[PDB]
């Protein structure tokens, strides 16, 4: 018709039967009966929470800027602005989930002045409460919780001398005088703005992406850490679908979802706008050129300049676990729409303890609590590099790796004992079972992930080298020392999986 | 004068490795005994 969203003219703009807009308040009545929506009392909470924090950057932006000798008048105008990006400016967000937001200010003041500066003025506040504002070993990042809303504050310097109270960062040429740290910051909120304005209708998108998000974090095919797409990478799926489909409802978009992506010809990008060049000479993703990104198996390319692609960390096993999620969830979509399956099947839980015959058991111990934190987070991070190792036998044919971590505490009886709970022998000890941090500041602390494997297939298996590979890269952590800290990795088969990974009632392999 | 917790502190401050790390095995293709 009128309209051309995205870069191909779309399937099919025919509007909603009776059916399908009957099915899409049956799917938003569904979502609602999973508190999906928050509440208007905390969305209103929200909002006068970033107001609040709107008026600390201005406190914040002024006193240090008459530190360094400003004037009366370009102190006062020298302002500085707080965005937010992620699920809260996507508007698809659940109750308890934290803001990300991001402080902007110019470049007179620095980072060094973003901890020293602010962190006492957030204390002082008298709605600050357990405020963990770490100095930076990976992007200056803050976070706590206002008045009990979690907040996590990202800093960027822009090279502008004064930052309006009414700023947009849609403007590519903001992007000059900034440190690239800072960049891939602003990089966040641009491609939030970008995927909400390509879109024809934003309500659609908003009630589509809901179904999908939950889906994917029904299945463990979320966390970005180990090779699955994130928020991001999905919002742009699911944006992709509304541009092909203008007038059609959200159950029509989430139904359409799995069958256009899973026969999609990989690895053809999706795209939500043609690829725009920007003034800073720096790598756009071009796969004919670069033979980093043409390795990329479902690329995303974000719409905001530069042009970079979300799911570079998808492997050959993720790639093939997501592709079969996605069939078994189209079957599932189809048989929704003849109303021969209610939407609550599409959301059923992942079937992971019960796909593969060995699973390979990745703990990560710790003496204490505080420590166990730092190092459960870096063990995990370094858990797509050895999927990638594990993928070059093809003795294997599948490493899927898992979402979340048990953590159990043990509670050991002597010296020689707490040893033997750091390796990989465990005898029979009490192991309670925790979630975070204790005590508010001999036990020892573990944290366990794991990972599916299919065998290619002779007589035996090894992969000793991958699992020295991935002690070293852990151990390399700067932050680490093995008096405190340990990592090590055994095998199990269906029938010696432990209690923990099955919930009550659950029937275990018994093959 | 408490002896269980100088020994936890002990046990904290100690400087001798934790743990150790062995290579790992998966046996057969598993053709015999199957599920």
């Amino acid at each position: 018709t009128t309209k051309q969203w995205g870069i191909t003219p779309p399937i099919s703009t025919a509007p909603a039967t009776e059916q399908e807009n009957a099915l899409n308040t049956a799917l938003i009545n569904e979502l609602k009966n999973q508190n999906l929506f928050e509440s208007p009392a905390e969305s209103e909470k929200r909002v006068k929470v970033l107001d609040e924090l709107q008026q600390i950057t201005t406190e914040f932006v002024k006193k240090v800027s008459l530190a360094k000798h400003m004037n009366e008048k370009m102190a006062n105008e020298a302002g500085g602005k707080i965005f937010t990006y992620g699920s809260y400016r996507l508007g698809v967000y659940g109750p308890g989930s934290d803001i990300d937001t991001l402080v902007v200010v110019p470049k007179h003041v620095s980072r060094d002045n973003f901890f020293q500066d602010l962190e006492p003025m957030l204390r002082e506040r008298e709605e600050v409460t357990d405020l963990a504002a770490v100095p930076d070993a990976y992007v200056p990042i803050i976070k706590f919780k206002f008045l009990g809303i979690s907040i996590d504050l990202i800093f960027a310097r822009l090279s502008v001398p004064r930052v309006p109270r009414d700023l947009e960062l849609s403007d590519n040429n903001l992007l000059k005088g900034v440190e690239e740290r800072c960049v891939l910051s602003l990089n966040g909120t641009r491609v939030t703005d970008q995927i909400l304005q390509l879109v024809p209708n934003r309500a659609v998108f908003k009630h589509a992406l809901r179904a999908i998000k939950f889906w994917a974090q029904r299945r463990a095919i979320y966390a970005n850490v180990v090779g699955f797409p994130g928020g991001v990478a999905w919002a742009m799926m699911v944006a992709r679908i509304c541009q092909l489909y203008p007038n059609a409802v959200s159950s029509v978009i989430v139904a359409k979802f799995f069958r256009i992506l899973h026969q999609w010809n990989w690895p053809q990008p999706i795209l939500l706008k043609p690829i725009e060049d920007g003034p800073l000479q720096v790598r756009i993703w071009n796969p004919k050129l670069y033979p980093s990104d043409k390795a990329h198996r479902m690329p995303i390319i974000t719409p905001a300049y530069p042009s970079m692609c979300a799911t570079h960390n998808i492997t050959l096993s993720t790639q093939t676990i997501i592709l079969r999620e996605m069939v078994r969830a189209g079957e599932i979509a189809d048989q929704i729409m003849v109303k021969a399956l209610p939407w609550s099947a599409l959301f059923q839980k992942h079937d992971f303890f019960h796909r593969y015959k060995h699973y390979l058991t990745i703990t990560a111990a710790a003496k204490t609590a505080e420590a166990q934190l730092k190092w459960a987070g870096l063990v995990e991070s370094k858990l797509r590099h050895l999927v990638t190792r594990l993928e070059l036998v093809d003795a294997i044919a599948l490493a899927h790796p898992f979402n979340k971590g048990f953590d159990k505490v043990y509670n050991c009886s002597s010296e020689e004992e707490a040893q033997q709970v750091a390796s990989g022998v465990t005898l029979e000890v009490a192991y309670e079972s925790t979630d975070h941090e204790k005590l508010a500041n001999f036990p020892v602390y573990t944290t366990t992930c794991y990972i599916g494997l299919e065998l290619e297939k002779i007589k035996r298996l090894d992969i000793s080298w991958p699992t020295q590979e991935f002690y070293e890269l852990c151990k390399k952590w700067d932050k680490y020392d093995d008096t405190l800290m340990n990592v090590f990795i055994k095998n199990t088969k269906n029938t010696a999986l432990p209690d923990e990974v099955f919930e009550p009632g659950e029937e275990r392999p018994k093959a | 004068i408490s002896l269980p917790l100088l020994k936890q502190d002990d046990w904290l401050s100690s400087s001798k490795p934790f743990g150790s790390s062995t290579p790992n095995v998966v046996i057969e293709f598993d053709s015999d005994d199957d599920g």
